[PDB]
């Protein structure tokens, strides 16, 4: 039952690690077209 | 003057839009290593 119980824990703290990773890199791209979008807007607003 | 603001006030919706799916990923990204955490103390008391 307790090593059934070790086996399920572990796969899932690593499939929960792989889906951060993937959630940080996917962020980083959002958070670079952002600053991209943000210096566009700055810009535009001083052309006003 | 009136397009440049336009596309000042569009940019800054955009902006805005952009940091707020940041902070979801965070959250997200924060969520999923407190599940990784827990899942591998309950990998760790299973070995033992």
């Amino acid at each position: 039952t307790i090593n059934q119980m070790e086996i399920s824990l572990k796969e899932e703290e690593i499939q929960l690690n792989e889906a951060t990773e993937k959630t940080n890199q996917l962020l980083a791209n959002l958070d670079k077209e952002s600053k991209k979008a943000n210096q566009k807007g700055e810009e535009v607003a001083a052309t006003n | 003057l009136e397009k440049a603001r336009e596309d000042l006030a569009q940019i800054q919706a955009y902006i805005k839009n952009l940091k707020d799916v940041y902070t979801k990923q965070m959250e997200e990204k924060n969520e999923l290593e407190m599940k990784a955490a827990k899942t591998k103390k309950k990998i760790n008391t299973a070995r033992t």
